[PDB]
C-alpha cells in the first residue's frame, strides 16, 4: 500500500488567453485502481485523455492525465485524486 | 513450408515402407507430428517427434528417421498391414510459430496383397431383376499389374481395389467395369488397359 | 541505457473477474499498446517495427494474445493451491537493455502484490526471497513446463535483441533529435517568516539528461532542489529547481540550464 | 475423441445452417480447418481459452461462435460454390494444463462434407441394384462374388453396407474408396459406385440366404424447399436384394 503522490504544472508558462497543456502526474501508488479528474473552478473537465498504465523498478504505477486549456484570470484548476489508499479524496491546486 | 515430394507410395504387404518428409524451417526448437487419413476422411495422430528428443521416437509399428543437420524425417512403417493404404500428412509445429499444425502435401500410400496363385479372369455378371443389365467383372489377378481407364466417356472403369476374407484367410485384386453402350461386351472392355495373356474367360 | 521492455499488469477480483494490461515501450515513450479486448498489438510509431519483417510482427503478436488470453485463467485455476487471497496483482516485466560498449543483457523480473517474486537468469528459476515459500512453489512447476521455458528463453535471449538493434536502428531520426528547453522563474512561498522560494522551471526539452543549477553569478550556490524529472506529453521533459532564500539575497541570482540541445550556449534566468 | 455433428450436410446460397463441434475432454483449444479435394487441411479458425485468437482471413459468411468452454459452433448462410469442402474441427491442449509434456497434439474429428449448390434440381438419389454372381466363377473359384453398384447420385455422400441374413457383414467385403464421375469434364456429372462381396460357394448356393446391399444417401432436409413433381430427395436408404 502507497498513497499516491500528486504534482501538477503547466507545459508552457501561465499566459492569459493562450493554448496550453496542463498536467497531473501521479505517481508511486499501489494498486492500480485509481481515479483522477481535473478541475475547473469546480466542475469536471471531461476531455481529459491519460496515457498508459506504466510501473517503476519499485512496481509502483503512475499515470499522467493532461488536457488541453486556455488560463484566464478568473478561472481555477485542480486535479482530484481518489485512491484506496486515500480514506476521501485528494484535491491538489494548480500554481501560478 | 513441409515439402512431401511424394506423389504416391506402393509397398507390398508385409514389406518397410519410408515415407519422406523434408521441411525447410531453418529455426530449432520445433515439433514434428505424422497424420494418416484414411479414405473415409477423419485425420488419425500417429507419432510425434520433439525436435531436441535426441531420439528417433518410435510407436507401434511406426517409426522416424528424424535427421536435424539434413532437415528431413522420414517415417517408417514396419510390417505393413493392409489396412496402412491412406494419405500421409507431415505436419510441423514450432514453439515460436503458429501454434496450429502445418500439414505438407501428403503422400499416398497404397499396399498391395501378395497374390500366391494368379488366375486372371474375366466374369460376365447378370443382374438379379433385369437380365438386360449386365456387368462383368475382371479379377483374381496379380499385384503388379494395373487396370487403366478406357478413352471411351460412356464405359466405367472401377479401380483396382484389394478384397480380403478373414475365413479361409484370401486376398484378391479385382475390378469391374460397365457401360450402357449396346456394343459394349467385355470380350473387350479392358482392352484399354494392359491384360495377362492367360487370362480366362466364359 | 535504452532497455527495451515490455510489461503487464493483471488485476484479479474475484473467482472469474480479472483485467490485464500491456504495453511495450522503448525506454518511457510508449511504442506498443495492447488491446487485450480484440488481442491486438496497436503500433504507436511509425517506426515501431524496427527492421522485423511483418510475418514475424503477426507471430509475435499472436504469441503475446495467446498468452495474455491464457494467463487469468491459469492463475485463478492454481490460486486455489497457492492460497491466493483475493483481489490481487500480478505485474510483470521483460525485456532487453543494450549496455554501452555494445553488451546487450536480456532479463524478465515478476511480482506479487507490489513485492518482488521471481526472476530468470540464464533460463532458471529465481524466487526472490519477498515472494518466500509460495514463490519457489511457484517456480518449481514452471521448471517442469520444458516448452514455455524453452519459448521464455527464445524470445529473452534470441529475439529481444535482434528487435531491440532493429529498432535502435530504426528509429534513429526520432531518437537522437534535439530540442531546445523553454525555461521561465516564478516565485513561491515558504515556510519561516522573511523568507522566500525562487523556481526555474525549464520544460520541453530532450533528451532526459539536463544540467540545471540555482547560482549567484559563478559562486556555484546550493540550497537548490531539484525535482523529480517529470513526463509531459508530446514527448519531453519538464522539471522545477527550487532555492530557498530569505529576502533580499534574491538579487544576483540566476538559473543556469545547460543540456546537449544547447552546444555550449547555457541558458541564463536572471532574477 | 470429438464430435462434429452434422456428418453430411448440402446447402443452397440463401439457406442458413450450423456446424457444432463439440469435446469433453476439456482441452483449452479448438481448431477448425477446411480441406478441399485431394489437399492438405488449410487452418481457418483457433479459439484458444473460448477466445477467437487466429483468423486466417476467412470472409464473413462464416460466423464461428465458442459459448462454452467444451463447445464450438460455425454458422454459415449465403455460401458460394467453391466453399463446398470438407470441415474439421480440431481440439488441443494448452500451457500450464497439458502437463510437462508439451507436445500440444492436436485431436480431430469426423469431418463435415459441406456440399452447397446453387441448383438445388441437381441433387439426386442413388439408384442401386445388386448383380449375382456368373456360373464362370463358382466353378473355377469355388467363391461367389456379388456386385452392387449405386449409379446416378448426386452428390457423392453415400455410405454403402452389405447385410446378410439381416445383419451387416464387414468380413470379405470391398468398396471403392472414392465415386467415379458418370460424365466426366462436366461440373454437375452425377456419381457412380460400387463395391463387391465375395463368400463361398456353398453359401450363394444356399436358396435360404438373404443378400442387401443397402446405400445410405445424404440429401435434402425435410424443410429445403422443393418445387418439382419428382419426389423430394430427402436423405434416404436405397437397398437391393439377393437369394440364393
Ligand atoms: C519481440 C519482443 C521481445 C519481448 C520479449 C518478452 C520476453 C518474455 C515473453 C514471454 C511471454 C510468455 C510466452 C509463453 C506463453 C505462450 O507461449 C503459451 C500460451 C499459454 C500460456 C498460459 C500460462 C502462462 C504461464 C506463465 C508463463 C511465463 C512465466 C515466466 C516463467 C519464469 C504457449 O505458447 O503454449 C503453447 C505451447 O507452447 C509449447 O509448445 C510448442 O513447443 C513444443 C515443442 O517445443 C511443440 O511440441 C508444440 O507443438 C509447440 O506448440 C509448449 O511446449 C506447450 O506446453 C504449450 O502448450
Ligand atoms: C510486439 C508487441 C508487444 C505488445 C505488448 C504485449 C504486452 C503483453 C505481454 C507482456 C509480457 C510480460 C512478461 C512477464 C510476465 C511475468 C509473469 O510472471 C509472474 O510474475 C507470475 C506471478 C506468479 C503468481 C502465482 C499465483
Ligand atoms: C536415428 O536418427 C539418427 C539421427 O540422424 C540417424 O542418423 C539414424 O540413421 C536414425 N536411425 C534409423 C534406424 O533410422
Ligand atoms: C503399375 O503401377 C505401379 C504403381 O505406380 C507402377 O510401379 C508399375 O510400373 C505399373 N505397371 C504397369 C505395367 O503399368
Ligand atoms: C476474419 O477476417 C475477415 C477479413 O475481412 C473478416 O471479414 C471476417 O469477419 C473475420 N472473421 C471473424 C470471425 O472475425
Amino acid at each position: 500500500q502507497r498513497t499516491p503522490k500528486i504534482q501538477v504544472y503547466s507545459r508552457h508558462p501561465a499566459e492569459n488567453g493562450k493554448s496550453n497543456f496542463l498536467n497531473c502526474y501521479v505517481s508511486g501508488f499501489h494498486p492500480s485502481d485509481i481515479e483522477v479528474d481535473l478541475l475547473k473552478n469546480g466542475e469536471r473537465i471531461e476531455k481529459v485523455e491519460h496515457s498508459d498504465l506504466s510501473f517503476s523498478k519499485d512496481w509502483s504505477f503512475y499515470l499522467l492525465y493532461y488536457t488541453e486549456f486556455t488560463p484566464t484570470e478568473k478561472d481555477e484548476y485542480a486535479c482530484r485524486v481518489n485512491h484506496v489508499t486515500l480514506s476521501q479524496p485528494k484535491i491538489v491546486k494548480w500554481d501560478r | 513450408k513441409i515439402t512431401q515430394t511424394q506423389p504416391g507410395m506402393f509397398v507390398q504387404e508385409k514389406e518397410a515402407v519410408t515415407l519422406d518428409c523434408t521441411y525447410d524451417t531453418s529455426d530449432q526448437s520445433y515439433g514434428l507430428f505424422w497424420y494418416k487419413q484414411p479414405s473415409s476422411g477423419e485425420m488419425i495422430f500417429l507419432i510425434y517427434q520433439g525436435s531436441y528428443d535426441e531420439q528417433n521416437a518410435t510407436e507401434g509399428r511406426y517409426s522416424l528417421n528424424f535427421q536435424k543437420a539434413r532437415k528431413s524425417a522420414n517415417l517408417v512403417i514396419s510390417a505393413s498391414q493392409l489396412g496402412d493404404s491412406a494419405m500421409y500428412f507431415c505436419a510441423m509445429r514450432r514453439n515460436t510459430g503458429r501454434r496450429a499444425l502445418t500439414f505438407g502435401s501428403g503422400t499416398r500410400l497404397q499396399v498391395q496383397p501378395n497374390i500366391q496363385n494368379p488366375d486372371p479372369a474375366v466374369y460376365q455378371l447378370r443382374d438379379s431383376k433385369s437380365s438386360d443389365k449386365f456387368v462383368c467383372l475382371f479379377t483374381d489377378f496379380d499385384s503388379q499389374i494395373n487396370v487403366s481407364q478406357s478413352k471411351d466417356s460412356d464405359v466405367y472403369i472401377t479401380d483396382k481395389c484389394v478384397l480380403d476374407m478373414r475365413s479361409m484367410d484370401f486376398k484378391s485384386n479385382s475390378a469391374v467395369a460397365w457401360s450402357n453402350k449396346s456394343d459394349f461386351t467385355c470380350a473387350n472392355a479392358f482392352n484399354n488397359s494392359i491384360i495377362p495373356e492367360d487370362t480366362f474367360f466364359p | 541505457p535504452t532497455s527495451f521492455h515490455v510489461i503487464q499488469t493483471s488485476s484479479f477480483t474475484n473467482s472469474t473477474w480479472a483485467q490485464t494490461q500491456g504495453s511495450g515501450w522503448l525506454d518511457d515513450l510508449q511504442i506498443h499498446g495492447w488491446d487485450s479486448d480484440s488481442g491486438t498489438a496497436i503500433f504507436l510509431k511509425p517506426w515501431s517495427k524496427g527492421n522485423f519483417s511483418d510475418k514475424e510482427v503477426a507471430e509475435l503478436e499472436e504469441i503475446f494474445r495467446v498468452y495474455i488470453f491464457g494467463f487469468a485463467r491459469e492463475v485463478q485455476d492454481f490460486a486455489g493451491d497457492f492460497q491466493m487471497k483475493y483481489p490481487f496483482e500480478i505485474q510483470g516485466i521483460a525485456g532487453c537493455e543494450l549496455h554501452s560498449g555494445g553488451a546487450i543483457v536480456s532479463f524478465l523480473r515478476g511480482a506479487l502484490g507490489g513485492l518482488d517474486f521471481l526472476s530468470v537468469k540464464n533460463a532458471s528459476c529465481v524466487p526472490s526471497p519477498e515472494g518466500g515459500s509460495r514463490a519457489q512453489k511457484f517456480c518449481a512447476l514452471i521448471i517442469q513446463y520444458q516448452g514455455i521455458m524453452e519459448t521464455v528463453r527464445i524470445l529473452l535471449y534470441e529475439t529481444c535483441p535482434r528487435y531491440l538493434l532493429g529498432v535502435l536502428n530504426a528509429g534513429k531520426a526520432d531518437l537522437q533529435r534535439q530540442v531546445k528547453p523553454e525555461a521561465w522563474l516564478s516565485s513561491g512561498p515558504s515556510p519561516g517568516p522573511g523568507r522566500l522560494q525562487l523556481v526555474c522551471h525549464v520544460s520541453g526539452f530532450y533528451p532526459k539528461p539536463v544540467w540545471v543549477m540555482w547560482m549567484r553569478g559563478e559562486q556555484e550556490q546550493q540550497g537548490t532542489q531539484l525535482g523529480d524529472i517529470l513526463p509531459n506529453a508530446n514527448w519531453t521533459w519538464y522539471l522545477r529547481a527550487t532555492l530557498d532564500v530569505a529576502d533580499g539575497e534574491a538579487a544576483g541570482l540566476s538559473c543556469r540550464v545547460k543540456h546537449s540541445s544547447l552546444e555550449g550556449q547555457d541558458i541564463i534566468l536572471y532574477w | 475423441e470429438v464430435t462434429q455433428t452434422p456428418k453430411h450436410l448440402v446447402m443452397g446460397m440463401t439457406n442458413k445452417k450450423s456446424l457444432k463441434c463439440e469435446q469433453h475432454m476439456g482441452h483449452r483449444a479448438m481448431y477448425w480447418y477446411k480441406q478441399k479435394a485431394k489437399k492438405p487441411p488449410e487452418l481457418m479458425f483457433v479459439y484458444s481459452y473460448e477466445k477467437l485468437s487466429i483468423n486466417e482471413s476467412v470472409p464473413s459468411r462464416f460466423s464461428p461462435e465458442c459459448p462454452n468452454s467444451s463447445l464450438l459452433n460455425l454458422h454459415l448462410h449465403a455460401l458460394q460454390p467453391e466453399d463446398s469442402a470438407l470441415y474439421l474441427c480440431a481440439s488441443s491442449h494448452l500451457g500450464l494444463a497439458g502437463g510437462i509434456d508439451g507436445t500440444d497434439t492436436q485431436y480431430f474429428g469426423p469431418g463435415t462434407r459441406l456440399t452447397v449448390l446453387e441448383d438445388l434440381k441437381n441433387v439426386f438419389p442413388p439408384e442401386v441394384a445388386v448383380f449375382e454372381p456368373s456360373k464362370a466363377e463358382i466353378s473355377r473359384t469355388q467363391k461367389a462374388t456379388l456386385v452392387c453398384l449405386a449409379t446416378g447420385f448426386y452428390p457423392p455422400h453415400v455410405e454403402l453396407s452389405w447385410w446378410v441374413n439381416g445383419k451387416e457383414v464387414h468380413d470379405g467385403v470391398c468398396t471403392d474408396p472414392q465415386p467415379l464421375k458418370e460424365q466426366p469434364a462436366l461440373n454437375d456429372s452425377r456419381y457412380a459406385l460400387s463395391s463387391r462381396l465375395r463368400v463361398s460357394a456353398t453359401f450363394w448356393q444356399d436358396p435360404r440366404n438373404h443378400f442387401r446391399c443397402q446405400v445410405q444417401f445424404y440429401g435434402l432436409s425435410e424443410n429445403d424447399e422443393w418445387t418439382q413433381d419428382r419426389a423430394k430427395p430427402v436423405t434416404q436408404i436405397v437397398s437391393a436384394e439377393a437369394w440364393g
